[PDB]
């Protein structure tokens, strides 16, 4: 292993100071050590180059230090927009001697926030095709832990739903989740009440949103 | 506009030859140094190779026997060719500029393309169906293949605030589904580049 990063992941609060370290086996050639920030679904972005030079436009809260085989990236006032995976990359004087570190994940802790819940019935176009997808949306909540329960005429559904969650938002550190319940058209048209119930730490009692087929 | 644009086929079958291009939008490729990097899903970054300002071409030890990196100045494109692909080659592929002109450096890649997703899988591409999520409002892009995710915008770029585009889900059928929502007090722009399918759906009550 040529370049190790520590720790693998960390969490802190808005305004905290955090440090990530990067170690190489061989000494870096001509201060050639760079730091990259990668947000969800985006290309890496060069934050620091030559150990300590800030990319223009990068906030001054980022700083790099180190020498030879040991380097450090410091974020002095952690912000929601800093949620990301950070990679170090070093130059060792030639062809082939260059690799990335394994990366360090940075998450930000914030206050509890309850989700806003929405429900969407299947479109008539999709019902033409013989399938029915019902969608439940949980908007801008924290922490990530949340349970979604589908109910069809108050009968609990299981095995016929899938969900996904966004990464921490760049402005408010919250998550958002989407759950999809999939039924056949024949099974969909046998019942009337379609509801999604959401359980989150920010909600006194579970919040249910519902619609009646038609 | 973005300066570096990667382009590729999206979904390929195993043993095929993968051909990728990296087009520079507004600058001559003469003396322009570029680096190819890939990132498998959920994994770290991996160097493939690069070209220096002197057109000198460097290859990582693993790529030196299966990859060809070249330049076409008349077309303003760098080319990457990866022979006999397998599932181990599924990744997002990036080109990035080293402003110093170095051909084998990772410490100062100051400009990146957005990447081109490549999935190696023995099955044919399937374009999605786009359905409205009518009242927040959204679009459901359902039953597409391969994993390479669809891209979704709103109002052709205008609606950007409150927009949440969720990670795609792998359904039991093996096909992929994605949802994009927007919070409002409307047309979603879906592009499935593997199938070259572009659909703009108007969501209304």
């Amino acid at each position: 292993i040529q370049m190790t990063q520590s720790p693998s992941s960390l969490s802190a609060s808005v305004g905290d100071r955090v440090t990530i370290t990067c170690q190489s086996i061989k000494s870096v050639y001509n201060n050639r050590l760079g730091w990259y920030q990668q947000k969800c679904g985006k290309a890496p972005k060069l934050l620091i180059y030559e150990t300590s030079i800030l990319t223009s436009g990068v906030p001054s809260r980022f700083s790099g230090s180190g020498s030879g085989t040991d380097f450090t990236l410091t974020i002095s006032s952690l912000q929601c927009e800093d949620f990301a995976t950070y990679y170090c990359a070093g130059g060792f004087d030639r062809s082939g001697d260059t690799t990335f570190g394994q990366g360090t994940k940075v998450e930000i802790k914030r206050t509890v926030a309850a989700p806003s819940v929405f429900i969407f019935p299947p479109s008539d176009e999709q019902l033409k095709s013989g399938t029915a997808s019902v969608v439940c949306l949980l908007n801008n909540f924290y922490p990530r832990e949340a349970k979604v329960q589908w109910k069809v005429d108050n009968a609990l559904q299981s095995g016929n739903s899938q969900e996904s969650v966004t990464c921490q938002d760049s402005k408010d550190c919250t998550y958002s989740l989407s759950s999809t319940l999939t039924l056949s058209k024949a099974d969909y048209e046998k019942h009337k009440v379609y509801a999604c119930e959401v359980t989150h730490q920010g909600l006194s009692s579970p919040v249910t949103k519902s619609f009646n087929r038609g | 506009e973005v300066q570096l644009v990667e382009s590729g086929p999206g979904c390929v079958k195993p043993s095929e030859t993968l051909s990728l291009t990296c087009t520079v939008s507004r600058f001559s490729l003469i003396g322009y140094a570029i680096t190819w990097i890939r990132q498998p899903p959920g994994k770290g970054l991996e160097w493939i190779g690069g070209i220096s300002s002197a057109a000198t071409t460097f290859y990582s030890s693993w790529a030196k026997s299966r990859v060809t990196i070249s330049v076409d100045t008349s077309k303003n494109q760098f080319s990457l060719k990866l022979s006999s692909v397998t599932a181990a080659d599924t990744a997002v592929y990036y080109c990035a500029r080293d402003p110093r002109g170095y051909g084998a450096a990772l410490d100062r890649l100051d400009l990146w393309g957005q990447g081109t997703c490549v999935t190696v899988f023995s099955a044919s591409t399937k374009g999605p169906s786009v359905f409205p999520l009518a009242p927040a409002l959204g679009c459901l892009v359902k039953d597409y293949f391969c994993e390479c995710p669809v891209t979704v915008s709103w109002n052709s770029g205008a609606l950007t605030s409150g927009v949440h585009t969720f990670p795609a889900v792998l359904q039991s059928s093996g096909l992929y589904s994605l949802s994009s929502v927007v919070t409002v007090p409307y047309i979603c722009n879906v592009n499935h580049k593997p199938s070259n399918t572009k659909v703009d759906k108007k969501v209304e009550p």
